[PDB]
RNA sequence: UAGCGGCGAGCGAACGGGGAGCAGCCCAGAGCCUGAAUCAGUGUGUGUGUUAGUGGAAGCGUCUGGAAAGGCGCGCGAUACAGGGUGACAGCCCCGUACACAAAAAUGCACAUGCUGUGAGCUCGAUGAGUAGGGCGGGACACGUGGUAUCCUGUCUGAAUAUGGGGGGACCAUCCUCCAAGGCUAAAUACUCCUGACUGACCGAUAGUGAACCAGUACCGUGAGGGAAAGGCGAAAAGAACCCCGGCGAGGGGAGUGAAAAAGAACCUGAAACCGUGUACGUACAAGCAGUGGGAGCACGCUUAGGCGUGUGACUGCGUACCUUUUGUAUAAUGGGUCAGCGACUUAUAUUCUGUAGCAAGGUUAACCGAAUAGGGGAGCCGAAGGGAAACCGAGUCUUAACU
């Protein structure tokens, strides 16, 4: 039978037509008020516009740069560090796993996680904590 | 179409750990012979938006 | 999907004619007028369900003096001997006793005096 | 899960988490609206303001007149042309999640073999592609409105009842939850049961 | 996003990755070698379309009915139950549909081949000057002259010639990579005046095209130009012979046709405002949003009630419309002559939050391919780690010579 399946309570609500007669609730203006700028079509001042005083951010002043290098340094989380499917852990290895980005041309081994398996990591740098995790696991950097 | 950032905001605010967001402090321009030296240093750091205009700094940084 | 109105509007339009019955003139007719006069209609209704009570109580007020002193008491020292009379419990609304058996209402009154006496 | 054979009254074994399990009529739902909304075409109408035929012309000056403030032909207020809100043709498939098909597909599978409206046979097939040979095996087997599907594509068993609409067949490919819970019952072939555990699961 | 920007409003890439599609060749010159490729233009042969077409299955009885296609009973076809018509809804009444066939004659698209023009390949050469660049003024590059690379040129100038020259975002050196000042080139891409078929949670006569109808018409304007209104008898005209009143009128009453004439041309259905005829009650000494609560009498259908229901409403208490805008409106503040029809919070794409469903440190694909709502595709995007302007460090980081 077709004519059975009905959707989670909940799923779906009606939402809101505006104008529809007084019992509706919003009935004649619906939620606008009365005169004003607010109301009206395509009515609203635009995005940061706190009326003629100068806006927050313009009121502030600017700080700092872009470095053009950080978008090509990656970290990578020594949670998996197992993607590699067998071999050292490698810049393109990392590429191959998916888990660094074609674009990148340095990584960080970092702390986050856990790690078991005694692969070892190449032309990567290592924080101390990921270095004491690796060693204790088994692993081997090259220094 | 996308929603464009405020590139006005974009240079004038970074986002936090928790979500909030990093100014640097006014009056540390010109005109600092006069200003005590306390007063500079207190400037100096970087402070926190406050609550009244976090409204504005996430309705101008979309993408943030 | 184009929904072209008609049945609902004119059956609308006849619940409200139907209701404006009696009415004199356009406020029986023509729909725009006799829509306010179905309004202030249940307007007059509403407020009437309360004066009526008032009303009622009036009359009877009144019916029960007229008898009391027919019977050689005012109405408020007849209800003050009533209320005295070992608490004993009468009605206004029971004054058609006044209009059908006097004899009764004498027996009334007679307790009345016995009791402020 | 066992599926008790009808032909040959044997028996046989499928997935467990495939062909039983707790019927998901959310998911089931869900699907099904997404799967109706896909046939659902646009190809709209009702010409706006600015593309209607007229002219700029205002019909008569601002002042002077007791008639109302007029400024187009075109305006949607006047019996002329002009729709407010007009029409543009517009799609409306939805996304629909794959692992959610699937999800769907597999609680359709297991509300039928529990509801026994599925039957399971070794094999179905006409030696001729005459449509009375078809109603002929459908009346003997008392299958008045049935879906069957099969791994083998047979011409001759499609031309046999392709216009009949209360059979319907297809290939084990192309199932659909609405085809499954449209047909009052479901007509399997051994190999396409595997096929379709191989795939659903 | 990087950037540009009265660094305001706003504008907005590229590198790189995944796909659709795959095609490279000539002149600046003659020696050989050859007439050789691959093309263009024309004949013939073969194949397949187009421009008329042919065949194309299977039902009877009975009831209601003006009429059977409908109900009841029993049959047959189906590679044909797409669709339309026929006196109400037809697989088997008709036209068709599935399927299988068909061209005297003229043409399109691919192949083979005859012939005309152009030519193949090898060695050796050559290698685009008022040009590149520059000064002045402009324009285009996301890039508004800014520290501004690169492209074009109105004006004035002006090189080198493989040992040479251009670029790599001011500029110099090193390195890398290409070779301007001569040309041609299919596919993937854009669109529909027009032709055929099919489709629609598109409209159904104030809608849909302006125009379902002899519409760009009537009409308006000197002209450019603007621009309507207007669909439906019945299955079949069987469209009312004949008689009567009437001006040998208009109009009507009979008769007749028809299932229906109250379907009669101004013809399906026939609502409302608005205007009439008849019946019941009230109304000619009574003052106002015309109702509402009480309520006699009168007139009509019933009852085991008589005083139940319906119509009217003598008399009586209370009672100054609606909307909008306002501190505040019966207000003598605005709007509405009335009826019918139409008429105003929508759609697309982004982003945040709530509910609900799937999956669970993972979630999910976009274009595209596809036996096309399946499946493939993980390019990407969000999350799991933050601090700093940044280098950088990292469960820490920043500040500071360093921090309790
Ligand atoms: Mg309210
Ligand atoms: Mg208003
Ligand atoms: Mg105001
Ligand atoms: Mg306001
Ligand atoms: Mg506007
Ligand atoms: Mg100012
Ligand atoms: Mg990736
Ligand atoms: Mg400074
Ligand atoms: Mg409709
Ligand atoms: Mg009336
Ligand atoms: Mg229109
Ligand atoms: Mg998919
Ligand atoms: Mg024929
Ligand atoms: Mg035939
Ligand atoms: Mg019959
Ligand atoms: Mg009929
Ligand atoms: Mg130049
Ligand atoms: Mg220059
Ligand atoms: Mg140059
Ligand atoms: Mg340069
Ligand atoms: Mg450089
Ligand atoms: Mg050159
Ligand atoms: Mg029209
Ligand atoms: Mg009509
Ligand atoms: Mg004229
Ligand atoms: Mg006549
Ligand atoms: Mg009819
Ligand atoms: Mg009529
Ligand atoms: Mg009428
Ligand atoms: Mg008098
Ligand atoms: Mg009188
Ligand atoms: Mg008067
Ligand atoms: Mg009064
Ligand atoms: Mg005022
Ligand atoms: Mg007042
Ligand atoms: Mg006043
Ligand atoms: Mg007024
Ligand atoms: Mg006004
Ligand atoms: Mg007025
Ligand atoms: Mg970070």
């Amino acid at each position: 039978r077709l004519n059975t399946l009905s959707p989670a309570e909940g799923s779906k609500k009606a939402g809101k037509r505006l104008g529809r007669g007084i019992g509706s609730g919003l009935g004649k203006t619906g939620g606008r008020g009365h005169k004003g700028q607010k109301s009206r079509s395509g009515g609203g001042v635009r995005r940061g516009f706190e009326g003629g005083q100068m806006p927050l951010y313009r009121r502030l002043p600017k700080f700092g740069f872009t470095s053009r290098k950080a978008a090509i340094t990656a970290e990578i989380r020594l949670s998996d560090l197992a993607k590699v499917e067998g071999g050292v852990v490698d810049l393109n290895t990392l590429k191959a796993a998916n888990i660094i980005g074609i674009q990148i041309e340095f990584a960080k081994v970092i702390l986050a996680g856990e790690v078991t398996t005694p692969v070892t990591v190449r032309g990567l740098r290592v924080t101390k904590g990921a270095r004491a995790a690796i060693e204790a696991a088994g692993g081997k950097i090259e220094e | 179409p996308k929603i464009k950032t405020v590139r006005g905001a974009a240079k004038r605010f970074k986002k936090t750990g928790k979500g909030g967001f990093k100014h640097k402090h006014a009056n540390l321009r010109h005109i600092l012979t006069k200003k005590a030296t306390k007063r500079k240093r207190h400037l100096r750091p970087k402070a926190m938006v406050s609550k009244g205009d976090l409204g504005l700094v996430i309705a101008c940084l979309p993408y943030a | 999907a184009r929904v072209k109105r008609g049945v609902i509007a004119r059956a609308r339009h006849k619940k409200i004619l139907k209701q404006a019955k009696g009415y004199y003139g356009a406020r029986s007719r023509v729909y725009r007028v006799a829509f306010q006069a179905v309004i202030k209609a249940g307007q007059y209704a509403y407020r009437d369900r309360r004066q009526r009570k008032r009303q009622f109580r009036q009359l009877w007020i009144a019916r029960i003096n007229a008898a009391a002193r027919q019977n050689g008491i005012s109405y408020s020292k007849f209800i003050n001997g009533l209320k005295k009379a070992s608490v004993e419990i009468d009605r206004k609304i029971l004054a058609d006793i006044a209009v059908f058996d006097k004899v009764a209402f004498t027996a009334l009154v007679e307790k009345a005096k016995a009791a402020l006496a | 899960m066992e599926l008790v054979l009808k032909d040959a009254q044997s028996a046989l074994t499928v997935s467990e988490t495939t062909f039983g399990r707790d019927f998901n009529e959310a998911l089931v739902h869900q699907v099904v609206v997404a799967y109706a909304a896909g046939a659902r075409q646009g190809t709209r109408a009702q010409k706006t303001r600015a593309e209607v035929t007229g002219s700029g012309k205002k019909p008569w000056r601002q002042k002077g007149t007791g008639r109302a403030r007029s400024g187009s032909i075109k305006s949607p207020i006047w019996r002329s042309g002009g729709v407010t809100f007009a029409a543009r043709p517009q799609d409306h498939s939805q996304k629909v999640n794959k692992k959610m098909y699937r999800g769907a597909l597999k609680s359709i599978l297991s509300e039928l073999v529990r509801q026994d409206r599925l039957i399971v046979v070794e094999k179905f097939s006409v030696e001729a592609p005459k449509t009375k040979l078809l109603a002929q095996k459908l009346k003997d087997m008392a299958l008045e409105d049935v879906l069957i599907i099969t791994g083998e594509l047979d011409e001759n068993l499609f031309l046999a009842a392709r216009n009949l609409h209360k059979v319907d067949v297809r290939d084990a490919t192309g199932i659909d939850p609405v085809s499954l819970i449209a047909f009052d019952k479901v007509v399997m072939t051994a190999d396409a049961v595997k096929q379709v555990e191989e795939m659903l699961a």
